[PDB]
C-alpha cells in the first residue's frame, strides 16, 4: 500500500504547482467567500486596514447652585 | 442652650458637604481617565482581531 500512497504524495505536488489559483473553482468559489466576508464584514465592522483611532471626550461641567443659609 | 449648638451644627455640617463636592469631581476625571486608557486599547485589539 505504500506504492498507492505515494502516488497520493505525486498528486500533491502537481496541485502545488499552481500559477493561477483556483482551477476548479471558477466564479464559484470567488463569487461565494468575496460575499461571504463581506456579509460578516458588515456584521463585524467599518474599519480601516491601518488607520490607528484617536479621538476625544467631553466631560461633564461640574456646575454650582445657590442656597442661602447663615 | 438650644441655640448654642445651633452655631455649632452648621460649621460641622458646611465642612463635610463642601468637601464631597471636592470628592464627587474628583471621581468623575479618573473614571474619564480608566475608560481613555482602556478605549485606546479597545480600538487597536479590533486590528489584532481583523487581520487574523
Amino acid at each position: 500500500v505504500q506504492k498507492l500512497f505515494v502516488d497520493k504524495i505525486r498528486e500533491y505536488r502537481t496541485k502545488r504547482q499552481t500559477s493561477g489559483g483556483p482551477v476548479d473553482a471558477g466564479p464559484e468559489y470567488q463569487q461565494d467567500l468575496d460575499r461571504e466576508l463581506f456579509k460578516l464584514k458588515q456584521m463585524y465592522g467599518k474599519a480601516d486596514m491601518n488607520t490607528f483611532p484617536n479621538f476625544t471626550f467631553e466631560d461633564p461641567k461640574f456646575e454650582a447652585v445657590e442656597k442661602p443659609q447663615s | 442652650i438650644d441655640l448654642e449648638k445651633s452655631q455649632q451644627a452648621l460649621v460641622q455640617k458646611r465642612h463635610y458637604l463642601f468637601d464631597v463636592q471636592r470628592n464627587n469631581i474628583a471621581m468623575a476625571l479618573e473614571v474619564t481617565y480608566r475608560e481613555r486608557l482602556h478605549r485606546v486599547y479597545k480600538e487597536i485589539k479590533n486590528r489584532l482581531d481583523y487581520h487574523i
